RNA sequence: AAAAAUAACAACAAGAGG
RNA sequence: AAAAAUAACAACAAGAGG
C-alpha cells in the first residue's frame, strides 16, 4: 500500500563511491528518492551515461571549486519543479542546496561546509547556519510540507555520540552550536524522522578514518532529515545501517508513509 | 520594447537561471527557452508557458550584462 | 509570435494541461479551441477561461513547439 | 475574438445558468441578459453588470454546443 | 454595447448604486457622471471610482434598459 | 476622456487633500501635484508617482465640484 | 509619457535610491537605471528587470525636482 | 420587536403535501422563509400558479430525475442572491440543497439520502456526509451566518428517538453517522436549533407507516436548523407541531429574534 | 432598545491614575461593568472609599507583591459569582485574571505581562500566551458567554502599528506574538469587538512616554474585548477615545446590544 | 471525626479564599464562613450552603498550618 | 443539624424564592414549603420530594441571616 | 421521615401519573404503587423497583395536595 | 426493608430473568439468585456481585406478584 | 449479611483474576490480596487499595461459586 | 480494619501516592494525616480530600502493610 | 458558578480538576 | 453574492475555485 522511501547518503565523493558499489545498492534498496550529499563532481561529469541509475532521473547541483560541495537527487518521475540553492552567495558558490518540488510534499537535498579545515571554515558553518536560520524564518509561514535531507554534521543531544568530555571542542558537538540549533529546531517545531521511532542513541552516521576509532567505536550522528511539523507525526520508518556503509558515513533509510506524486 | 528584448535576449542565449516573480508573488525559477511580445516561455522539468501580464519581475541569479 | 503556435500544438494531439490562474487556483483539462482573448478548456463541461486571468499554462507530457 | 460572442450567445439562448468565477474567488451565479465588447450582465435576482476584465472563468450547469 | 446607455439609464433616473470594486470592497451612491474611463458618484463626497478596478454594478431597484 | 482631466485639475489647483486608495486596498494621503493621462504625483513627505492603473478611487476629504 | 519620463529620468541621472513597491504590496529598493515605455531596470545586489504593470508607485528616498 | 419565522417542512413530495393541506397551512403561519425538501417535482412544475404561496417569492432546485430530490424555498424578502449547488456531485446534481443570501444572514436548505432505501444509499449518505463536513470546515472562514434547514435523516442523541436500544443497527442511528453529528454539533461548533430552548424528550421528526409506530410515538428526530455560533443566542423558540402534518415528517417551526433585511 | 456598555482602560497603577481623575471621568460615562487591569494595588487599598464609585460593586484581584499586577471590576448589578485566577501559576499569583458570571454572558478582565522590560519578561509573557491558548481550549465546550477585557500588550495585524517596518523587532508585534493572535481570533473563532464594527486604520490603545510619539501619533494597539463568536453580532459601537487618557492607554469603551441580568 | 474541625475552622477564622470542588468538578470559589457537621456555607457574592456529601476536595488559595 | 435547619427555616417562613442545584447540575428554581430530615418539598407550579442526598447547593435569591 | 411518608401515601392512594428524576437525569414515569424505606416500586407495563438512593426528585404531573 | 427482600426472593423463585440498571446507567442482563442486605448475586455467563449502592432500578421482563 | 463475605472469601482463596468495576464505569482487572469490611485491595504490579463505596460491580473470570 | 494501618503505613514512610476520584480525577501528593471522613494530603498547598469522593489509592512504590 | 432533568453505553488502569 | 477600503509581507512552483 503506502509506500515513500527517501534515502540520504553522504558519498564524501561520486568518484569515491564509484568504486566500493554505491549503485548496485540504490538499485536494489528500492528508494522513491536517493539524495546525496558531496557528490564532488561537476555537471558534465554526471552527463556521462555510466552515472544515471535504471528507472530514475538524476538532477545534481555543482559546486564552483568542484571538489567542496555539490549536491544531488534521484527521483523516480520528473518533479513540478527543480530549484536550486537558496540564493545567498555561501550556498550557491559552493552549491550545496538542492529542491525537487512535487505536489503537497517536497524534497531538498541540503549540506553544509565542514569546519574540519581551520577556525575560519567553523566561522563560515555558522554563518551559514545563520542564514538558514534566516531562511527557514521566510519559510515557517507556508503551506509546502517540507522534507530536508541535510548534513548538519552537528548531533543534537548527548546521546547522539560517545565520549562527549573531549568531544566538547571537536567540530559537531560546540556549545553554542549546540544550544544555538535547540533554539532553532525547538521553537520552530521543525523534526527528525529518526527521533519518531526510537528515543535511544547508539545509531550513528560518522566516522574517522582509524581502526582505532572503529575497535572503541567513538561516534558522530549527522545525518538529518529535517521534518516540518505536519509530517511529524507520519514516520513509517527510519534505519541507520552501519555496516555496508560507503563513505565515512552511513546511509540514512527513510519510509513515510504517504504518496508521492505530482 | 526598446530594452526589453535585448535583455531576454541575453538571458537567453547565456543558460542563466533566471527566477520570474509573478503579480501575486509566485517564484518560478528555470530558464528562458524563447520569447515573444505577449509570452515568456520557462524551461525546468516540464516546459512552461507565463504571460507577460502576470509577471512582476524578471531576475537573474548570476550578474549578467546590461544592454 | 510564439504563442498562437503553442496553443495551437497543445490543441491538436489533446494535451492534458493544468491552467493556472493569477490568484493561485489550478484548472486541469484539454483545450478545446482558442481564439485572441480566451482559451476554451474542457474536461467536463466548456468552460470559457479569460486569457487575462492565466499566469501559466502547465502541459503534463512534455511537446515539440 | 472570434470565440467569445457564440458561447456567450449559446448560453444567453437556452437560458442556461452560468457560474463567473470572479478574479478574486468570488463565484457569481445567474442567468446572462445581454453582452457586448466590455461588459457582461446577470440576473439571478436582480440583474447586475459584470465587467469582464474581472471574470476569471464562466462555467456553465450542463454541457451544450 | 449596453455599457454606456446602462450608466445613462442609472444616471437619469438617480438610482442608488452599489459598486463592487475588484477585491470584495463596495461602494454605495448615485451615479454622477462618467466618462468611457472613470466614473464619478456621489454618496458624501464626490469620488471618481475608476473602471478598471470596478467588477460589478448593481442597482438597488430593478432597471428597465432601452 | 472629458471627465477626468477637469477632475485631477481642479484638485491640482485648489489644492485639497487627497486620499487616494489602490486597487490592494491601501490608502494614500497627500495632495495631487501634477498628472499625466498615466500617472499621478501627490506629497506629503516626499513626492511619489502612483501609477494609474493601481488606483482604484481618488477620494477627496473636502467636495469639490467641476467647472 | 509627459510626466513620468522627466521623472524616472531625474531619478536615473542622481541614482536616487528609490523605494519601489509593487501593485500586491511588495516593496523594493533599488536603483533606477534604465526604462522603456514597458520595463524598468532596478539595480541592487542584483540587477532585476520590474514591468510597469506591476508598480503601484515609485518613491525616492530624497526629495527630487523635476 | 423584531422577529423571524422560519419553517423546514420535508414534504415527500410538494404534490401530495399540496393535495394533503400544505400550502393553506403555510399561507397561515406567518414564517419568513419556509424550506422545502424532498419536494420530488421539476422546476417546471413549481411556477405552475397551484404553488405560489401569495406574497412569497418561490425559488426551487430541483433534480436531474425529477424524483429523487428536488428542494424549494419560500421567502416574503427577495433575497439579494439565490443559489444552488455545494460544488461537490452529490448534490449539484440531485438537487440536495438550496441557499438565499440576505444582509448579514442566509438562509439555506438542505436534503440528504436517507440510507433506508439501500445499502448504495448508505454509501451515497457517507460521501455526502464526508464532503458537507468538508464544506462546513469550508465555511469556518467565513463572514455571514447560516441557518442551514436540513432534513439529515440522521438522529443525533438517544434523546432523538424512542428505544434505542432497538435502533443501533439501523440507519439513522449508526456509530458514524452519530459521530457525524457530534462532529458538526460539538466539534465544529454549529448549534443547534432545537437544542437551545427546550431539552425536553419526546420530540420527534419522522414516523414510519405503521399505526402501531404512530399511536406509540415510534418517532425519530431527523429535521434540523443547524446555525452558525453567531445566532446560537437568538433563538426565542423551537417546535415540531406533531398533528398537523403533510408528509411522514413533521414542521419544524422556529422563532428568532433576528431582524431578517433584504 | 436594549443596550450596555464595558470600559476596559488601563490605568498604570490605579493610586497614579485616580490622582489624575480616572474615577470622575468613569462615573460620567454610564457604563455596566468597567474593567481595570494593571491596578498596582493591594486587598486593602481598595476598600478606601477613594476608589468605591457610588451605584457600583468593586471586585479586585491583586498579586502576593503588589507592584506587578493585580486587576479590578466595578459593576453596575451585582454578579451571580466573582471568581479569580485561570488556575495556572502566571496567571493568579500576579493578579491577572479577575471573571464576573452573570446570566448567560461573564465578563473577565485579563492582564498580560508586557514584555518590555527584558528575557525575564519575554519568556514569563510566552508561558503566559501558550497556558492561555490551552485554557481556551478547555472553555470551548462550556455554555457561557465571555467577554475578555484584556490588555494583551500585543497588536494584531499591520493595520494595529504605525510604520510596522520598524516595529517587528519590539516585543508587541512578534512573530510568535501576532501568531497567537491569530490563532486565538482565528482558529479558536474568537472576535475582536473593535473590529466587528470600524475597521478603519489609526485605532490606536497605546502610546509611549514621549510627546514626539503622542503628537505624532505613531502608538500600538495593546486593549481588546475578546468575544465569545456567541456574541459577534451584538457590538454596535466600540470606541477608543483618544484625549482624555489616564496613563499610556486609551480607554475601549464598547455599546451592546444585550441585556445584563443575574 | 478529628483533622475534619481543626480544617474548615482556620479556613473560616483567617479568611482563606477556598475553591471548594464539588463531585462533578464544578469549582466552587469563596469564603469559608460556617458549617456544621453536613453543610457549608460559602460567601462568593451571595451566601450559599453547600452539602459535604457533594464536595470531593477543598483547596485554599495559601498554606494553613494545623497543631 | 445546629446550621443546616435554621437556614433553611428562615428560607422557609419568609416565602423568598431559592434555587436548588442538584448533584449532575439540574437547578429548580421555586419555594420551599417545608423539610424533614431527609427530604425537602419544593413549591412551583407542583409541589416536589427533593430528596436531600441529591442536593448540592442552595443559593437565596436575596440574601438571608439566622 | 417524618413527612415523606404522607407525600408518597397521597401520591400512591389517588393513583397519578408521577415521574421520578433520578440522580443521572432519567425520568421515569409511571404510578407508585408502594412506598417503603430504601425502596418505591414504580408500576406500568411492567413493574419495577427503584431505589432510594437513586432518586433526585418525585413530581406529580398534575397539582395533589 | 418491608418489600425488597419479597420482592427480590419471588422474582428469584419464579426464575426470572432480569435486568438491573447501574446508576450511571449500565444495563446488565442476567438472572439473579441470591441476595443480602448489601449484594445481589447475578447468574449469567458468570456469577457477579452487584452492590445495592449502585444499583437505580431492578427490572424484570414479566409482570410478578406479592404474597 | 452472610452471603457477601463467604463470596468474597472464596475468591480470595483461590486467587482468582477478579475485574472490579467502579461507577464511573471503569475496570481494574487483578488478583485481590486482602480485604475487610470497607476497603477491597487489589494486587496489579502495585498493590493498591478500592473502596467498596465506589466498585460497582466485582466479577470473576471463571466460574467458581460459594461454599 | 484495614484501611487505617495501610494509610498509616503510607505516611509515616512518606510514599507519594497518586489518588483517583470518583469523577475519574487524579490528586498526587504525600498524605499528611487521615480520618474517618477525610484525608489530609500535601503538596503545592495543604489540601482536603474527603473518603466519600476517593475511589483508588495508588502508590508510587510498592508498600507493604 | 452548575442544561426544569438522555425509560437508561455487558461497563473509557481513571481528563492536578467537567 | 463580495470588509466605505491593511502609507504597502526583496516576494506562499500556485488552495477545481478566497
Amino acid at each position: 500500500g503506502p509506500a515513500m522511501r527517501i534515502i540520504s547518503v553522504n558519498v564524501n565523493g561520486i568518484q569515491a563511491a564509484a568504486e566500493r558499489g554505491l549503485l548496485s545498492w540504490l538499485q536494489a534498496q528500492n528508494a522513491d528518492v536517493i539524495c546525496l550529499q558531496d557528490t564532488r563532481a561537476s555537471a558534465f561529469d554526471l552527463d556521462d551515461p555510466s552515472f544515471q541509475l535504471d528507472g530514475y532521473f538524476l538532477y545534481a547541483c555543482d559546486a564552483e571549486l568542484p571538489e567542496q560541495g555539490g549536491v544531488a537527487l534521484y527521483s523516480r518521475l520528473q518533479p513540478k519543479a527543480v530549484i536550486s540553492g537558496l540564493g545567498f552567495e555561501t550556498a550557491d558558490r559552493y552549491g550545496r542546496y538542492l529542491q525537487a518540488d512535487f505536489d503537497k510534499v517536497s524534497i531538498a537535498t541540503l549540506l553544509l561546509p565542514s569546519g574540519q579545515s581551520g577556525d575560519e571554515s567553523l566561522n563560515q558553518k555558522f554563518k551559514f547556519m545563520d542564514d538558514f536560520t534566516h531562511y527557514l524564518s521566510k519559510q515557517r509561514r507556508k503551506r509546502r510540507e517540507y522534507i530536508y535531507c541535510g548534513s548538519l554534521y552537528v548531533a543534537h543531544q548527548k546521546m547522539d555520540v560517545k565520549n562527549w568530555r573531549e568531544c566538547q571542542q571537536m567540530p559537531g558537538f560546540l556549545a553554542p552550536e549546540r544550544a544555538w540549533l535547540d533554539e532553532v529546531f525547538g521553537n520552530l517545531g521543525y523534526a527528525d524522522a529518526l527521533r519518531e521511532v526510537s528515543r535511544e542513541g547508539d545509531q550513528f552516521s560518522w566516522w574517522p578514518d582509524s581502526e582505532q576509532a572503529e575497535m572503541l567505536n567513538l561516534g558522530w550522528r549527522f545525518d538529518y532529515q529535517v521534518l516540518t511539523p505536519g509530517l511529524r507525526r507520519f514516520v513509517r520508518n527510519a534505519k541507520l545501517p552501519r555496516q555496508p556503509r560507503f563513505s565515512q558515513h552511513a546511509p540514512l533509510i527513510v519510509d513515510y508513509d504517504w504518496q508521492l506524486s505530482i | 520594447h526598446s530594452l526589453q528584448d535585448p535583455y531576454l535576449n541575453t538571458l537567453r542565449k547565456e543558460r542563466v537561471p533566471v527566477s520570474i516573480y509573478l503579480v501575486n508573488g509566485i517564484k518560478l525559477q528555470g530558464q528562458i527557452e524563447s520569447f515573444d511580445q505577449f509570452v515568456i516561455l520557462l524551461k525546468n522539468t516540464v516546459s512552461q508557458m507565463v504571460y507577460k501580464h502576470a509577471i512582476s519581475t524578471v531576475v537573474p541569479s548570476r550578474p549578467v550584462r546590461l544592454p
